[PDB]
């Protein structure tokens, strides 16, 4: 139940990102908040720690995530004074999912049995763009020594599978 | 201003829109969606909003089954709610929830004025001063359940007893006699029942004068929610316009309120006593305080009720009694002893059978029946066991005339013409009660236990003991 | 006994089946790919694109 | 084989796999939540990772509730679920008649595969008002008591409601024995039972030719709940496919409060809110979903009827139970099975003063009605002049005549295990016993006369239930009284 | 190494947090085994059993021994498998906990050993086998109105102290010592001082070393209480599959089974049903009921003892388990009240072998008959409760005065029941106390007193102790 | 009647096993024919042979608190 909260607190970010016209300072701030919260698991343990005073965790937030810009302070320490500041990775996985939608990039995930070139996965990106709807779009390639001899790919919550689809179709439209 | 699907929680579906575009409570909601490939459904469903949810999200009930729906579905906002047509048209048609002809009769024009489901109640400053009796020529109804113009009645009958053919000689009646148009509603009770009942309509002619709004058992909840409501949207046109004297059928308005229970659980309600909606009252009472008898016409209702496993204490039989006027019981062991209406003369009581009401001369006549047919209902088992040579000489006497009055309390039915070949009667309320004082006072004693059975009035008692050779 | 028959066969039919599935990957593991895997890519996005 | 393996490699054509997947959250209790899932319908197909089917009932903003249609122990959290692309549906056909089948259409007997070309969904919308006819046909039953006092026409569900042990599953097989003669199709969709005592059951139907027209449906007490609650749905399915052709199905629902009660289960690990005895609130929707789906077409639609007789178990007599309320306020008559008269000798226990029928004497053949109109009179003065009975001086001579009457009725009534009596009978043996002719004959004798009196009628006499069996009404009541009086003669009283 | 914290300690419940991708499959056994590092923590040896998926990759366990040492974050074995019990010829004369290790002080079992895992499926429609043929007992009323099935499923309803254990010892006495085949006793819920007793006379009337006795008695968690009869099924199944072999189950309890799912129940984050039990009653009860069948290879027949709460027969627990019995016996608290034993509820109580073709027709006619004049005095207890005997017409005072005599004849001395009176107790063959409830429906023996029936075998014995009353 | 004593009966010390059985029978059988005494002529048994025993089986079995007899 914390995707759907971390989505209002995202939406909210995202309506002021665009208002203001700063998205790309948010945008690297929000990143550099969960690098940082990924890097240090210790900090949402101390934050939970209750005879620290809200003053005081308030003090830590102001003096640790300094640098980044004023409504992502805001809302770090709102998130502290209602008590969901355990949701902040979260918030950032929902706020990055919501830029990337603005900008109109897209990240799939490729499975082959050799690396691809630099070229090809740029042509993937042209036929699938079309495909799905951005303007723009992202191949994670991993190495994955089981699948043989073809691609799949995964974009969003598709499978274009089409590498061992054929032996596996075969050995079912046999039997 | 057209919106995504977020959730779709049985017949509950949670619409989301634009900021600012959202619509009222109740409005209609269209979801009209073609398959984009062979993975889809075609989709026809109207939701109507019920509550308004955080961040621009409408939890909605569906009138139709929710199986096929995609979460991103968009929404179409009507802008008002549930709009159905009434006037003229309704006559001799049959209506689904929607307003939409069930029967293939064909489909209404866009022209004709479509009057919304939900209405406020008619107001203290326009309801009639004092209570007008509801005349329908029945000698049960008129004489010791007197239905008033503009409330409401209970039928407790179940099968095999004649309640549909009551039903259509009260339109019959009403529409001959008082310029009255009858509307049938049937809310969440077994669509071969409706069927027949409409096939009786076809028969007897009762049909070009009632409007028929039909959502069964098989329909969602929320159908059987605005069933109730769109045959009383479609008596309050006439009511409010030709100032007519209207009939309202609603059959088990028990289903009004349990699927009232079946929505709220799922509409995120804490659950009231018993398990029924904490909101029953209320939504019985909107249901309830829009029939009524304004100074323009009237709408009376006469509605059946379930009671379930005779239990009469749980909340929703209980709410349904608290706005009843009168009850007319139908009794099996009247139907098989021969007694047409098998209204069971006891147990049928009302609100309007008091003398400031009826008169006098009505009330006493009234109370003097039910006083010597009480009598006869405790000499049952003495008669059954140990005799009629035995009972006394002032007990048979009671048994006497309560025999001739029992068996005056039927009648011959105009929509049992067709059945029987005699064509019916309707009987005023002065020519009965002068009939049961003439048979109290012991003027019809030497004719024979017949010649009551079936008649209209006292003459043709005396015409028919003639016939009989007596 | 029918029955018997026609199930027995059905089942040794999917062990054979099942045999000649593994194979089928061991051998074209086999098979030289370097033409194969650029030629099956180009392929493949064509195939996609087109359907 | 190779030859066809070889020809299907050269038919064979290779694709790209396309499917719209989602990762799994929870796994138990034969419930699963999922992320992903983004463009599933509600009630829909969906399939996990083993095979192991699904249904996706709860369509929540960021997870989706799919229940679990299989063993859920190979399915672990991480999971994807692969969106099938269409609703719950069941394999239909005139393959599954003979077969116990799966609720989800797998054969369960173990004679080979179900060979169906065509499906059903098993949510489909009940014939409205204007698609249906008026009951009007015989089911006929082969039980005297239900076949004159309760009557079951094509096109109407009866409730038979009683304890345990009562003799409602017997009233079932027997009848769907009586079924062989007439077009019926009968369907037995056996809910949460022991699966012996389906094995028992379809064994007394192949014992006496029964499943030639019949469809066995199990969801036994082992399998999971969601197959406990799509059984009657897919029992009503394989009915509805003939119903909708032209023939007449008869579909026997065995316990739906174990439907219920695995209904209720279903609701309760969806995490949705209880009502009364913890069922949820649409439990009265659940069983009218199914119980208006039998109905009786009209002649625009077909002419084809389903008949269903479901099946309500109580506790200890409590019949103002939460579920047994709910289904009597459906079904159009009810079939009371009491062990206060099962114990008294009076088998089956039909309790014919509190059992109904709605449709009743539209069910009946116009043979029937003449007959049974003094017969429930007669029943109902004994069943009234009883009580007096009990304890007391005496009663009369008058009403004693009554209560022999009474007496010899009740022995009329009693049947037999699995021994249908065809109607042309019936109306013969309740013509001797309302018109007096029994009254010669003591009440330790009617059984014995019944069953002699069948085997006179087979081979003396038979020009009556010819006609019987062609216009449906009495041979003119003089022929009669001089065949039972000439058979009269011929039993000898013990 | 996939090796995984402890995260929650919930009661009885447990739950443990691995790597992503790494989670157990349902029911498979779980192990933690820890040394105790310093003075303020314990020695555990405990063993976890896989029940939910909760997300974020934690899994939801039930424990099957005490939980009290549990310290958050320990590490905890995953063994790959569910609870594996040794099983085979090593099982028989030997007692057994939950987990299939011996607690009966001769030995332990080698790895080497064949064991099977506790989960399995049910047998499916075509393994079944429906013959039913009468397993004779010696009791009247279980061999006169509900005989029991051999290879079917018998049940032994009854509440608090109504005759239940000894009636099931007395079964165990006159059916397992001449079976001729292989015995599994399994304690689920019962007194440990019955598992004391039981091992004792097994071990002198030499009934074991044919046995398997697994003993979860109610000193054990919730998690050990769901599992016993599962492992005393599997001892059974063994027998039954691979050597093809007729096997006795004898089940005191079964009740417990399903209350110890209930108390789990709350703690595994499931919402409450009717009366308090699970959602999951009869899903829990069927995976565990279906599966105790006979097949083809070989047959058990079970007999189940029933506990009844607060005497309430409507209980889900006990409504939900008459359909999986094919013979059932209701014990009364009213019949015990009487001195009446084995207080068997003569109508309450049926079988699927009463039928004339199963048992034969002058037998179905007697027992018939007497639950016949047993319902019709059930109907006059009014009349005789408020007006007395002496309104009745001649006919009833005829149906009270033999239906006492047959109420009381339906009582009967146990060979179980010598150590509470000293009566030495009976064993009485079908065709005697069919003979003998017919002598008493045909009014021969209207003359003698009706306390000289109570706890007697035959119809010989009823009137020599009416002799030696004095009639 | 509702007072049972299972794995007692074994405890005793072998003179109650001896005397106290027909003081059960005795008990029993006054506190079953107590309730249908006041009624009628009584018989020659339920005279003296068993109301007139049980009366001194109750006025044996009562004691007074804080006063425990040694088992002999
Ligand atoms: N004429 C009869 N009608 C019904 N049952 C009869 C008749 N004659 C004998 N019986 C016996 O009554 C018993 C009824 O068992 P049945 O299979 O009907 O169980 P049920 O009522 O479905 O309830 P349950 O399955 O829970 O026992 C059968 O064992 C059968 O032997
Ligand atoms: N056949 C019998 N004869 C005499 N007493 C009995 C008989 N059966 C049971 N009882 C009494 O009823 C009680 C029932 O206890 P028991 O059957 O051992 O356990 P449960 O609590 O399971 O019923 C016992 O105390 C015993 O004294
Ligand atoms: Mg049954
Ligand atoms: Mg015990």
């Amino acid at each position: 139940n914390q995707e759907v909260i971390a989505k209002r607190y995202a939406s909210a970010l995202f309506q002021i990102a665009l208002e203001q016209g700063q998205l790309d300072r948010i945008e690297e701030d929000v990143r550099a908040v969960r690098q940082a919260l990924a890097e240090n698991g210790e900090f949402l343990s101390l934050l939970s720690y209750p005879k620290l005073s809200l003053d005081q965790k308030k003090a830590l937030i102001a003096e640790a995530f300094a640098g980044v810009s004023t409504p992502v302070q805001n809302t770090l320490l709102l998130l502290l004074e209602r008590h969901r500041f355990g949701l902040v990775p979260e918030l950032a996985e929902q706020f990055l999912a919501l830029v990337d939608d603005a900008r109109g990039i897209a990240k799939a995930v490729a499975y082959s049995a050799r690396p691809l070139t630099d070229e090809e996965l740029r042509a993937l990106s042209d036929v699938f763009a079309q495909k799905v709807g951005k303007q723009t779009l992202e191949i994670e390639n991993i190495i994955d020594p089981e699948l043989i001899g073809g691609v799949r790919l995964r974009i969003g919550n598709r499978i274009y599978d089409g590498s061992v689809s054929g032996q596996l179709e075969r050995i079912r439209r046999q039997l | 201003t057209r919106g995504r699907v977020i959730q779709v929680m049985g017949p509950v579906v949670d619409v989301k829109f634009e900021n600012g575009h959202l619509p009222a409570i109740y409005n209609a909601l269209k979801i009209q969606h073609k398959a984009r490939n062979e993975n889809e459904v075609d989709i026809d469903l109207t939701l109507e909003v019920a509550l308004h949810l955080g961040d621009d999200t409408v939890r909605t009930i569906a009138m139709a089954s929710t199986d096929g729906l995609i979460r991103g579905m968009e929404v179409i906002d009507t802008g008002a709610p549930i709009s159905v047509p009434v006037g003229e048209v309704t006559l001799g048609r049959v209506f689904n929830v929607l307003g939409e002809p069930i029967d293939l009769e064909g489909d209404i024009p866009a022209d004709a004025r479509r009057d919304p489901i939900h209405r406020p109640a008619p107001k203290f400053e326009e309801l009639a001063t004092e209570v007008e009796i509801l005349e329908t020529g029945i000698k049960v109804v008129d004489l010791l359940a007197p239905y008033i113009k503009g409330g409401k009645i209970g039928l407790f009958g179940g099968a095999g007893v004649g309640k549909t053919v009551l039903i259509q000689e009260l339109i019959h009646n009403i529409a001959q006699e008082h310029g009255g148009i009858s509307v049938f509603a049937g809310v969440g009770e077994r669509t071969r029942e409706g069927n027949d009942l409409y096939h009786e309509m076809k028969d007897s002619g009762v049909i070009s004068k009632t409007a028929m709004v039909f959502g069964q058992m098989n329909e969602p909840p929320g159908a059987r929610m605005r069933v109730a409501l769109t045959g009383l949207t479609m008596a309050e046109y006439f009511r409010d316009e030709q100032g007519q004297d209207v009939l309202l059928f609603i059959d088990n308005i028990f289903r009004f309120t349990q699927a009232g229970s079946e929505v709220s659980a799922l509409l995120g309600r804490m659950p009231s006593a018993v398990g029924y909606q904490p909101t029953l009252a209320t939504e019985m009472g909107q249901l309830q305080e829009r029939i009524t008898s304004t100074a323009k016409g009237s709408i009376t209702s006469i509605q059946a009720i379930y009671v379930p496993a005779d239990d009469y204490t749980d909340p929703a039989p209980a709410t349904t009694f608290s706005h009843l006027d009168a009850t007319t019981n139908l009794e099996r062991k009247l139907a098989e002893m021969g007694i047409y209406p098998a209204v069971d003369p006891l147990a049928s009581t009302s609100r309007a059978l008091a003398p400031e009401i009826v008169g006098e001369e009505h009330y006493q006549v009234a109370r003097k029946v039910q006083q010597t047919l009480q009598r006869y209902k405790e000499l049952q088992d003495i008669i059954a066991i140990l005799g009629m040579d035995e009972l006394s000489d002032e007990d048979k006497l009671v048994v006497h005339r309560a025999r001739r009055i029992q068996f005056f309390l039927s009648q011959n039915f105009h929509v049992a013409e067709q059945f029987t070949g005699q064509p019916g009667s309707y009987v005023p309320v002065k020519e009965t009660v002068r009939g049961f004082k003439e048979i109290l006072e012991g003027k019809y004693d030497h004719l024979p236990e017949d010649a009551f059975r079936l008649v209209g009035r006292i003459e043709e008692v005396v015409e028919k003991a003639k016939a009989m050779g007596v | 006994i029918e029955r018997e028959k026609e199930q027995a066969m059905a089942a040794l039919r999917e062990q054979v089946a099942s045999l000649s599935v593994l194979i089928a990957s061991k051998v074209i593991e086999k098979e030289l790919t370097e033409q194969d895997q650029r030629k099956l890519i180009e392929a493949y996005i064509k195939d996609v694109q087109e359907v | 084989i190779s030859a066809l393996i070889k020809q299907q490699i050269e038919n064979y054509e290779s694709q790209i796999q396309v499917s719209d997947v989602g990762t799994v959250i929870q796994v138990g209790d034969g419930i699963a939540r999922a992320h992903g899932l983004d463009n599933v319908m509600s009630g829909e197909l969906v399939e996990f990772a083993n095979g192991v089917m699904g249904m996706a009932l709860n369509l929540e903003e960021n997870n989706v509730g799919i229940v679990i249609l299989g063993p859920y122990t190979g399915i672990k959290e991480g999971d994807e679920v692969r969106r099938t692309g269409r609703i719950m549906e069941v394999p239909v056909g005139e393959a599954l008649i003979g077969r116990v089948v799966n609720p989800l259409g797998q054969p369960v007997d173990g004679l080979g595969p179900v060979e169906t070309t065509e499906t059903r969904p098993i949510e489909s919308p009940a014939p409205g008002v204007m698609d249906r006819r008026s009951v009007h046909e015989p089911l006929q039953t082969g039980i005297k008591a239900i076949d004159a006092l309760v009557p079951i026409g094509r096109g109407q569900r009866e409730l038979i409601i009683g304890d345990r042990q009562t003799g409602k599953t017997s009233v079932a097989i027997d009848t769907i024995i009586n079924q062989k003669d007439q077009n019926m199709i009968s369907i037995y969709v056996a809910i949460g039972q022991k699966e012996s005592t389906v094995r028992t059951v379809v064994e007394t139907l192949r014992k006496h030719g029964a499943l030639d027209y019949t469809i066995v449906v199990t969801a036994s007490a082992s399998q999971p709940a969601p197959l406990l609650f799509l059984a009657p749905y897919a029992g009503v399915a394989m009915g509805e496919y003939f119903m909708y052709k032209g023939k007449h199905v008869l579909v026997v629902y065995d316990d739906l409060s174990k439907q219920a009660a695995a209904y209720r289960e279903l609701s309760l690990l969806l995490r949705r809110p209880p009502g009364r005895e913890a069922y949820p609130g649409d439990i009265f929707y659940l069983h009218s979903r199914l119980l208006e789906r039998a109905a009786k077409l009209s002649d625009a639609k077909g002419g084809g009827s389903l008949t269903a007789l479901p099946f309500v178990e109580t506790q200890a007599g409590d019949i103002s139970a939460y579920i047994p309320t709910n289904v009597i306020s459906i079904t159009d008559g009810q079939i009371f099975l009491q062990s206060d008269l099962f114990f008294s000798g009076v088998r089956p226990a039909i309790n014919a003063g509190l059992s109904v029928s709605r449709v009743g004497g539209a069910a009946q053949i116009k043979a029937m009605k003449k007959v049974a109109g003094t017969l429930r009179l007669d029943l109902a003065a004994y069943r009234e002049l009883e009580a007096f009975a009990q304890f007391g001086s005496d009663l009369d001579k008058a009403t004693q005549a009554k209560l022999a009457r009474g007496a010899r009725t009740v022995e009329v009534l009693k049947q037999d295990l699995h021994q249908p009596i065809p109607v042309e009978k019936q109306v013969l043996i309740i013509y001797a016993l309302t018109r007096g002719f029994l009254d010669d004959i003591p009440v330790e004798d009617v059984r014995r006369f019944e069953k002699e009196f069948y085997l006179f009628l087979d081979q003396n006499g038979q020009h009556l239930l010819e006609h019987i069996r062609t216009t449906k009404d009495l041979p003119n009541e003089d022929d009669l009284n001089k065949a039972i009086e000439a058979f009269k003669k011929t039993f000898v009283v013990s």
